[PDB]
């Protein structure tokens, strides 16, 4: 899904672990960039939701 | 150490798209930044755009956006330039230079420059020149000197006009590139030689046009 | 400069914390570890500057 | 938008001091450079900071000024200074360059070698005629006009001036008339009269139908 920029789909992901080292880093994902945080540190720093 | 090399000359029709590039030789593609600048006949340098291959940031001049597009890559390590809907006025030479403002507190100046890519726009195509000699009268002699002419018209664009198989160079007067209304160019060379030699010594004028790979040699003769 | 002034740069990530009054002139691409990196690459092998 | 104006052509002899400035409408924050360039060739950068020379250029070249003004200077001219120089602004992204000041090695004036030749039968049998007027080894300004049939005519010839000669700083103006064979045979005399910044009078040279 989410084939359009309008009526875009969103999710509230909370009460759960986020292993960005394996998730969001698989092979099909070609590009990956960040603002205000480097990915290698985002692997460690966490938040509320 | 860094050095740049550009593509060869190009010639195409108005309203079409022209493609040109420059190799990012020397150093590395990551430690290099390219910028394209135009220089039109009878005008100074003029900016076209800038591109940083590693950062991917690009911009254009306020009068060439859309008309001009810039791209680059690392697999070939070169900045790609494409000019669309080119006018007849777009006949000019384009330069690709190093953008120093990319790293380490340098500023937006060009320390390394390429050779240059000549892009010409006309209705004609690449064809050989038409050549013919002069024919001065004997009474044209003046002060021990006489003129000898060799003209080229309807050519399409370097034409080397040499005298005595190129063995004569003193007093060579040459035309700059002048285009006719038919979309063709012309060039003529005229030399000053001793007047007593006219008629007694043999002189010949030669022409060469590398694009079409042709030569023309003609003998000049007075008449009365 | 409007959309310019690229000559000013900073390092986002490093192999280790820089020591006091240290200075790394080199701009070698950080290694990711999970994959070989000799040229440009993705997650962790991005241009450090 | 920001722009500049170099102030356009100069002539100097080896040893003297020359100065050039490129004005602007708004104060450039000392972000100005100057290049050396032969007309229609890849430039060479000389000054990139207002008071710092690049590696490779001798101290003979220099520059001064700050803010909304600048002055490029050569402490002494040499024969290698036969080229044009471009003032460049890089205060903002929309890069612009100057028109380019050109300084020519100065060897004093000389009288021109004036000449003429009518067209050949090769040109005549094709339905057209041409007459080349000549000025050789002379500053640059000059003019050519024609008086076929003793009456004044103008606007029918192509005037082309050659770049400066490095041997004597002289120039060469080679011009050519081009008309039809009908226009050739209509008039009883075809004449070129040459005017030049230095010449005693309009130099008259003509021919007739047969010759």
């Amino acid at each position: 899904r989410f084939a359009s920029v309008y009526a875009w789909n969103r999710k509230r992901i909370s009460n759960c672990v986020a292993d960005y080292s394996v998730l969001y880093n698989f092979a099909p994902f070609f590009a990956f960039k960040c603002y205000g945080v480097s990915p290698t540190k985002l692997n460690d720093l966490c938040f509320t939701n | 150490q860094v050095q740049l090399v550009q593509s060869g000359a190009e010639v195409k029709k108005p309203g079409s798209s022209v493609k040109v590039s420059c190799k990012a030789s020397g150093g590395t593609f990551s430690s290099y930044a390219i910028s394209w600048v135009r220089q039109a006949p009878g005008q100074g340098l003029e900016w076209m755009g800038r591109i940083i291959p590693i950062f991917g940031t690009a911009n254009y001049a306020q009068k060439f956006q859309g008309r001009v597009t810039i791209t680059a890559d690392e697999s070939t390590s070169t900045a790609y330039m494409e000019l669309s809907s080119l006018r007849s006025e777009d006949t000019a030479v384009y330069y690709c230079a190093s953008l120093a403002s990319y790293s380490s507190g340098w500023e937006d100046v060009f320390d390394i420059w390429g050779q240059g890519t000549m892009v010409t726009v006309s209705s004609a195509s690449t064809k050989g020149p038409s050549v013919f000699p002069l024919a001065p009268s004997s009474k044209s002699t003046s002060g021990g000197t006489a003129a000898l002419g060799c003209l080229v018209k309807d050519y399409f664009e370097p034409v080397t006009v040499s005298w005595n198989s190129g063995a004569l160079t003193s007093g060579v007067h040459t035309f700059p590139a002048v285009l006719q209304s038919s979309g063709l160019y012309s060039l003529s060379s005229v030399v000053t030689v001793p007047s007593s030699s006219l008629g007694t010594q043999t002189y010949i004028c030669n022409v060469n046009h590398k694009p079409s790979n042709t030569k023309v040699d003609k003998k000049v003769e007075p008449k009365s | 400069k409007v959309g310019g002034n690229y000559n000013y740069l900073y390092r986002l990530f490093r192999k280790s914390n820089l020591k006091p009054f240290e200075r790394d002139i080199s701009t070698e691409i950080y290694q990711a570890g999970n994959k070989p990196c000799n040229g440009v690459a993705g997650f962790n092998c991005y241009f450090p500057l | 938008d920001i722009q500049m104006t170099q102030s356009s052509s100069l002539s100097a002899s080896v040893g003297d001091r020359v100065t050039i400035t490129c004005r602007a409408s708004q104060g450039i924050s000392s972000w100005l450079a100057w290049y050396q360039q032969k007309p229609g060739k890849a430039p060479k950068l000389l000054i990139y900071d207002a008071s710092n020379l690049e590696t490779g250029v001798p101290s003979r070249f220099s520059g001064s000024g700050s803010g909304t003004d600048f002055t490029f200077t050569i402490s002494s001219l040499q024969p290698e200074d036969i080229a044009t120089y471009y003032c460049q602004q890089y205060d903002n992204l929309p890069l612009t360059f100057g028109g380019g000041t050109k300084v020519e090695i100065k060897r004093t004036v000389a009288a021109p070698s004036v000449f003429i030749f009518p067209p050949s039968d090769e040109q005549l049998k094709s339905g057209t005629a041409s007459v080349v007027c000549l000025l050789n080894n002379f500053p640059r300004e000059a003019k050519v006009q024609w008086k076929v049939d003793n009456a004044l005519q103008s606007g029918n010839s192509q005037e082309s001036v050659t770049e400066q000669d490095s041997k004597d700083s002289t120039y060469s103006l080679s011009s050519t008339l081009t008309l039809s064979k009908a226009d050739y045979e209509k008039h009883k005399v075809y004449a070129c009269e040459v005017t030049h910044q230095g010449l005693s009078s309009p130099v008259t040279k003509s021919f007739n139908r047969g010759e």
